RNA sequence: CCGGGCACUCUAACGGGACUGCCCGCGAAAGCGGGAGGAAGGAGGGGACGACGUCUGGUCAGCAUGGCCCUUACGGCCUGGGCGACACACGUGCUACAAUGCCCACUACAAAGCGAUGCCACCCGGCAACGGGGAGCUAAUCGCAAAAAGGUGGGCCCAGUUCGGAUUGGGGUCUGCAACCCGACCCCAUGAAGCCGGAAUCGCUAGUAAUCGCGGAUCAGCCAUGCCGCGGUGAAUACG
């Protein structure tokens, strides 16, 4: 999961926001 | 990549919009791989630097949004073994 | 290419991208600290010498 | 066949089942169950072919698609391998594109090793 | 597999397969030689050949040193052989 | 443990049955520190241990533990040129530890989809003498026995 | 009216008010049950009250900050324990040997350089 | 409010007692020295000139703040404090 | 939040407390076992500190320095390339192969830090990255900030899958003079290997391993999954 940009947990690891982990 | 502006050096830009004006020639030598191929370039032979050599690329409307460097590649490979 | 190098980082050239910290003592580009003006080596020598104001071996 | 570019996905939920098409991801999927008001939880099995014909028709006419796409797609590579291109000349060698290291890894683009 | 490091020296495919060939002597013992690593190196006196190898029964480490590079390598294998026969026979004192 | 004896920690008894043996178990269910998780499993199973086979989940648990603890085990010494599997009794310490361990381990190999069910069922069967754990016990114990004649090399 | 003690475990501080009553407990402005839902360790740091056989004797007003839910509990532990022993300090006996007061000093260890997680060392040849 | 900064806390706190307890006589009501949370700057550095990345010594920099309040100013507390015994470094602040 | 107060919590400076000092037991003594009180006992836990020396260890490329060598060149400036090449081989690591799990939506509880051509509240455009406006803060008084795992209730139903997110197509954003070679991020589509790993082999004895997120240096940006720190939840076992 942590590697999958399209998911919450994805973005959290990556330290970014987007549609799948919004601000 | 590169959002609003269209990047050509305004050094080879000048050179292409002159040669087109009076009686269009070829053989423009440049070291700018960073330059976009802008539709005013479409057809020509420009000599592009990969760093040991100036490699000539015929321009065609096939390729425009690209960079002049993409067509004169920097590495000589040929294989392994 | 060495002492000429330390000079080249002094006067600030064509583009501001080309800005890189060197250090004052040694001409070291690598592991320069902004706050000190120092490399990690030079920094150490001085700290230990007691020449760096309020700077102390940490220990927690 | 079933639907769309002729996959068939029975027996699971529709938002998922649609993914099983080329071009249709979890994203494009949720779209068309909105635009047709078909309820994503309903499993394909209970369709009402009325809904199904509606579902087929939007998706089929809206984007492109099974066998297309990959035709249209591949055409870019055949273009990019045609033009110059570098990133073109890299498809020509079956080598990686986007600037990854070739010294190690790169196995997905190179296949198993020998 | 087998790796060779020529350190501060310009080595060759031919001498590389020579060291591969000299190391082959340890195949005699019929025991797995795991990721062997030789290092060839100059020195003012003469060359230096090191190798470090692990096997199911332990690890081999040794240095050859000599004027001729080839006699250094031989010396290295000579020292390695001993170590290998010892790992192989050591507890047979099982009385 | 070169030096002295290695203390056996005691353990906070649990907040449902007030019994150390349960937390040790919950500890053995635990994975990556997530203890709350490790709890619900045991208790959820305890729901199931009552639900099916109406009884006292405490009782069932504490029964299947005694139904697991191995009385005798092999621990192998090198003598001369051969390694002898040697018969030796397990400490009550070690039996608990081997009890809980095989229990869980065998639990997690069951075909049941939900973890607590796996825990539920494995315990119910071990109470009765059936299962992966119990086998491992009887197994270990037949592997002792048959070595009875190496009981002299015993420490 | 009131009874006080200060609990702490692991970068967490609990202020406990032992004010006498039904046994309702409030933590940071809501009952124990709302603030710790789920977690089973929550059953509880109230254990000090069941220690001196008073169950309902007191209510509790409690603020708690620092750390995380479990850490917070163990602080409440030396809280309701420190508060109750204050109330009638014949209360040390049977609270103390029951290991109720005496806040545990166990905390996180510094990460050390050259190691990874402060003990776990990196892999070698 | 008069804010005090600087590195040595022994030097500082000496002159937090100087300034505060100065204006106790020459003024009032002198709200006592209040220590602020100290701002730590750590530097971790690789001990040697060369490789050896697993050997390092930590170096920190302790910059601590104190605030002191004098209730009623009593101007000429604005004189008796218009100089004072320093020491050699520290940061003085004053505002209303 | 105002009044009001320093009791709290805290903050950060100075003190106290642990001594085998007291009881039993043994000893010739040192000291070992056991007990009491105590927040803490037998070095309370972690740090800083690391002998004469060893490896003819390491670094002339941080710096210094003897000696040898080059002086329209082994010096100096620049544009561009390269340091990222890829048949292969090893070392350190990331993410995983799933149900003690994955996804959505709502809802909690830290610590240490860092911020002026910086940290950006909040409002608006945008699915979004971002872009507009725009307040506060020389910062315990503003901001990064959301902590995450957890809690709740809903979906998934054993499927190479709602596991895993590699690879590639296309469309955008930002830094920067410039993102061909070579940046990071965002969105759409693509969804590889991988079903728990041979010989072999590493770490860790308790707030430790495991697992979960957060900060910082360096820094335009960033290839950080690295490093140095920080708390959250929190085991197993040690006969020998
Ligand atoms: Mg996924
Ligand atoms: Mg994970
Ligand atoms: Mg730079
Ligand atoms: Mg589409
Ligand atoms: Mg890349
Ligand atoms: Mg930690
Ligand atoms: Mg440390
Ligand atoms: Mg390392
Ligand atoms: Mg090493
Ligand atoms: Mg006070
Ligand atoms: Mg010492
Ligand atoms: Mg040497
Ligand atoms: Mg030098
Ligand atoms: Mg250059
Ligand atoms: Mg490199
Ligand atoms: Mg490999
Ligand atoms: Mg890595
Ligand atoms: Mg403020
Ligand atoms: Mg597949
Ligand atoms: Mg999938
Ligand atoms: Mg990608
Ligand atoms: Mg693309
Ligand atoms: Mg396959
Ligand atoms: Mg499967
Ligand atoms: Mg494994
Ligand atoms: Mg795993
Ligand atoms: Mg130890
Ligand atoms: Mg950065
Ligand atoms: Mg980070
Ligand atoms: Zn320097």
């Amino acid at each position: 999961g942590k590697g999958d940009r399209r998911t919450r947990r994805g973005k959290i690891w990556r330290g970014t926001y987007g549609k799948y982990r919004p601000r | 990549s590169l959002k609003k502006g269209v990047f050509v050096d305004d050094h080879l830009l000048e050179k292409v919009l002159e040669l087109n004006a009076k009686g269009e020639k070829r053989l423009i030598k440049t070291w700018s791989r960073r330059s976009t191929i802008v539709p005013e370039m479409v057809g020509h032979t420009i000599a592009v630097y990969n760093g040991k050599q100036h490699v000539p690329v015929y321009i065609t409307e096939n390729m425009v949004g690209h960079k002049l460097g993409e067509f004169a590649p920097t590495r000589t490979y040929r294989g392994h073994g | 290419a060495r002492k000429a190098l330390i000079e080249k980082a002094k006067r600030t050239p064509k583009f501001k991208v080309r800005a890189y910290t060197r250090c004052v003592r040694c001409g070291r580009a690598r592991s320069v600290y902004r706050f000190f003006g120092l490399c990690r080596i030079c920094l150490r020598e001085l700290a230990h010498k007691g020449q760096l104001p309020g700077v102390r071996k940490a220990s927690w | 066949a079933r639907i769309a570019g002729v996959e068939i996905p029975r027996n699971k939920r529709v938002d998922v089942a649609l993914t099983y098409i080329y071009g249709i991801g979890k994203a494009r999927a949720k779209e068309a169950l909105e635009k047709t008001g078909i309820n994503p939880a309903t499993r394909v099995k209970d369709l009402t072919e009325a809904e199904v014909v509606r579902l087929r028709e939007y998706v089929e006419n809206t984007w492109k698609l099974e066998g297309e796409l990959r035709a249209e797609v591949a055409a870019n590579i055949k273009r990019l391998m045609d033009i110059g291109c570098y990133r073109g000349l890299r498809h020509r060698r079956g080598l990686p594109v986007r600037g990854q290291r070739t010294r190690t890894n790169a196995r997905t683009r190179k296949g198993p090793r020998k | 597999t087998m790796n060779i490091t020529s350190k501060q020296m310009e080595i060759t495919p031919a001498i590389r397969q020579h060291v591969a060939d000299r190391l082959a002597k340890l195949e005699k013992w019929q025991t797995h030689l795991i990721n062997p690593h030789i290092i060839l190196s100059k020195e003012p006196q003469g060359f230096v050949a090191d190798a470090t190898i692990n096997t199911p029964n332990g690890v081999l480490v040794a240095s050859g040193k000599h004027e001729d590079m080839y006699t250094a390598i031989n010396e290295l294998i000579n020292k390695l052989e001993r170590q290998l026969n010892k790992l192989q026979h050591k507890g047979e004192a099982r009385r | 443990a070169r030096r002295r004896r290695a203390e056996v920690r005691q353990l906070q008894p649990d907040l449902v049955y007030g019994d150390v043996l349960v937390t040790a178990f919950i500890n053995k269910i635990m994975r990556d520190g997530k203890k709350n998780l490790a709890a619900r499993i045991f208790y959820d199973a305890c729901k199931i241990i009552q639900e099916k086979t109406g009884q006292e989940p405490l009782k069932v648990f504490k029964q299947a533990v005694e139904n697991v603890k191995p009385r005798m085990e092999v621990r192998s010494r090198r003598v001369g040129g051969a390694n002898y599997q040697v018969p030796m009794e397990v400490s009550p310490r070690r039996q608990q530890s081997l009890a809980l361990r095989w229990l869980v381990q065998a639990a997690n190999q069951r075909p049941e989809r939900r973890a607590a069910v796996r825990i539920a069922h494995e315990l119910m069967d071990a109470a009765e003498g059936k299962g992966g754990a119990v086998k491992k016990k009887e197994d270990v114990e037949r592997m002792a026995e048959a070595n009875r004649a190496y009981a002299h090399y015993r420490w | 009216e009131q009874y006080y003690g200060t609990g702490r475990r692991k970068e967490a501080v609990a202020r406990v008010f032992l004010r006498p009553g039904n046994g309702k407990v409030t933590v940071n402005g809501q009952d124990f049950n709302e603030y710790f839902q789920g977690l089973v360790r929550a059953v509880a740091a109230l254990e000090p009250l069941r220690a001196v056989d008073a169950l309902g004797h007191f209510d509790a007003y409690i603020t708690v900050r620092g750390g995380g839910k479990s850490g917070q509990i163990d602080a409440i532990k030396l809280g309701i324990a420190r508060a109750l022993v204050q109330y009638n300090p014949d209360y040390r006996a049977k609270l103390k040997p029951l290991g109720f007061l005496t806040r545990d000093a166990r905390v996180v260890e510094r990460k050390k350089y050259g190691k990874h997680k402060a003990r776990r060392a990196p892999q070698y040849s | 409010r008069i804010k005090l900064r600087g590195f040595d806390h022994k030097t500082l706190d000496a002159s937090a007692q100087k300034i505060v307890e100065a204006a106790r006589r020459s003024g009032a009501q002198v709200s006592g020295p209040i220590p602020l949370p100290t701002r730590v700057r750590r530097f971790t550095v690789i001990r040697g000139p060369f490789k050896h990345k697993d050997s390092r010594e930590h170096f920190e920099l302790r910059t601590h703040n104190r605030l002191v309040d004098i209730i009623n100013p009593n101007r000429k507390t604005i004189e008796q404090l218009m100089t004072l015994d320093l020491p050699t470094g520290v940061e003085i602040e004053i505002k209303t």
